[PDB]
């Protein structure tokens, strides 16, 4: 991922201010809310109809805990991102069969929730150096597709 | 198909902006500028610098026109028809580029409107924007 | 907005296919499969191998349903409504993915229909496909 | 650009069968025909209204002669494509101001005309190893954008 030694002390130091547990699971519950084409994979998650029922699903709030775990687990692996999500890309490919674009819808929400939690903290020159981390964490995760 | 769930939703969501449309448009551009770098190719005469009375002036434009779509949401296609044209005959903005700001005009609301920007308003603010950015290109071929 | 320029255009363009809808569908899938590798994730039970009675059988499906849209193009939204539903309640195919075949279903026409696939039919065959792939997701939110 | 030592003797040896002059200019005239959002840049080209009048303004058939010149000029520069179109990317950027996506619309048409000229010659396993050269000749040409 193409990233500056400047704006990273701005894309990585605000993240420690995040909550991989509720935020991470907030992003994915919000994913099935707005962009509901990603619900085909979480069928067996009970009920995700109502928006209070998608943002309050236990398995939905528990999947978004670990889906950021790795995202969090590679926010300091910014120079081999394609390699760190690797094993994690050739799986969404054959087992779950997760379309590589889905990884992009969720990468945008995660920046639309981050600005939600952070408000004005989120400066214009700062969303810019995160979009790059998401529109790039997606690649890495779609790179293992044959 | 937009339900009145989203129509009244945003009527209250976007409603909270009002006098903020000047800043919340002005700065929703600079986000699109600094993140995606294929959206300032359309603004060559402009300035992609902080506080440029171009964008900052432009913020009262794409936003102040969004007010009337929300208002005339009951009939957008005839709400700002001169606008749906003064693109594809004057200046065309390229379909996929509308998205590159159909998703940054959420952030100025997702940050500047926390308590209001809820998981359902997200879907009601997107749906509105997922149409405003299609009502304009209604005449692209 | 589709003019009768494209409507009668494709009525004559796509018209030349007819009995070829079985092959020209069957093989318009395998192009989408071999080029873009994020479209066979939807066909896990299928086969992404040459001449698999799955795709080959499926070719009489996405194509044979395209016949009726061209025919009932006068009113597509009510031309195959059970189809516009069957995606976003049964199997959703994801909007951007429709494009990944909204542009490979041109090639089986661009090759298998040279003399017919003209620079204007290109625009009349796209516009038809640029709507058939939007009439289905008319119920996606 | 990611390319196999197999399918290249299939993405490069059929090209010598092409006509950078009429084909190259056929692709771009066809571009302003179907996808007419690219016409903002060729205003000063007389009249490109009618489709018989776009497949011919004669500047349109002369621009598509050299726009393939380079495309042709880098179909054997497949391992430094990003570098060969380089100077040619930072120009479409602040002189013409050519949106990087435009380079993608045209990259698809060029494969929709190639099938046109070639018919059955164009096998499924062969469009695949060309899309990659176009969905990749676009990147290189959009990479120089600040
Ligand atoms: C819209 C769907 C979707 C998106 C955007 C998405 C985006 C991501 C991203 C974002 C770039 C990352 C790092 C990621 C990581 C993972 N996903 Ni995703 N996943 C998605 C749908 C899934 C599904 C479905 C599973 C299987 C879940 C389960 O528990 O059955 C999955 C499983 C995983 C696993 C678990 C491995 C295992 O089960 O062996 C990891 C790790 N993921 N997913
Ligand atoms: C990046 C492409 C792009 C997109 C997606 C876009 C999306 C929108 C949307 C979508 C929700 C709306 C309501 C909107 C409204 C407007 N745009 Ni947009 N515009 C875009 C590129 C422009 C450009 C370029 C101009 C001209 C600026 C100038 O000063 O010349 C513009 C000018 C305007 C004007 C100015 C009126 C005038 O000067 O006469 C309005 C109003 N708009 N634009
Ligand atoms: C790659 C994603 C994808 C796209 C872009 C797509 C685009 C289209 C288009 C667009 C021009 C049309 C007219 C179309 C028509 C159909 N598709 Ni699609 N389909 C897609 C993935 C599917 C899948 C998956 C199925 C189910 C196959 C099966 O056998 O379960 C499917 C099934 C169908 C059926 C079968 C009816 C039934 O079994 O009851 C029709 C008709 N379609 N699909
Ligand atoms: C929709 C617009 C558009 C597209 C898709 C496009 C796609 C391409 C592609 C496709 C992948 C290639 C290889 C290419 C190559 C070139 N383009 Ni493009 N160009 C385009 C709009 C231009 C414009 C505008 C110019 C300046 C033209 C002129 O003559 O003023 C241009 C000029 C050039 C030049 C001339 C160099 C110079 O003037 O010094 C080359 C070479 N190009 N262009």
């Amino acid at each position: 991922v193409h990233l500056t030694p400047e704006e990273k002390s701005a894309v990585t130091a605000l993240w420690g201010k995040v909550n991989v547990d509720e935020v991470g699971g907030e992003a994915l519950g919000r994913l099935l809310v707005v962009y509901p084409w990603t619900q085909r994979f979480f069928e067996s998650f009970g009920d995700l109809s109502t928006p209070d029922a998608v943002m309050g699903n236990p398995k939905v709030k528990a999947h978004g805990k670990k889906v950021l775990g790795a995202f969090s687990d590679g926010l300091a692996h910014l120079d081999n991102l394609k390699g760190t999500f690797a094993t994690l890309s050739e799986l969404h490919c054959d087992k779950l069969h997760v379309d590589p674009e889905n990884f992009r819808l969720l990468g945008n929400v995660l920046v639309c929730v981050l600005a939600h939690h952070f408000g004005k903290e989120f400066t214009p020159p700062v969303q810019a150096a995160y979009q790059k981390v998401v529109a790039g964490v997606a690649n890495a995760l779609a790179h293992k597709y044959h | 198909v937009l339900s009145p769930a989203d129509k009244t939703n945003v009527k209250a969501a976007w409603g909270k902006v009002g006098a903020h449309a000047g800043e919340y448009g002005a700065e929703a551009l600079e986000r699109m500028f600094l993140s995606f770098p294929t959206t300032k190719t359309y603004f060559p005469h402009f300035d992609l610098s902080h506080g440029s009375a171009q964008v900052k002036g432009h913020g009262k434009k794409v936003a102040d026109a969004l007010t009337n779509a929300v208002a005339h949401v009951d009939d957008m296609p005839n709400a700002l028809s001169a606008l749906s044209d003064l693109h594809a005959h004057k200046l065309r903005v390229d379909p996929v580029n509308f998205k590159l700001l159909s998703h940054c005009l959420l952030v100025t609301l997702a940050a500047h409107l926390p308590a209001e920007f809820t998981p359902a308003v997200h879907a009601s603010l997107d749906k509105f924007l997922a149409s405003v950015s299609t009502v304009l290109t209604s005449k692209y071929r």
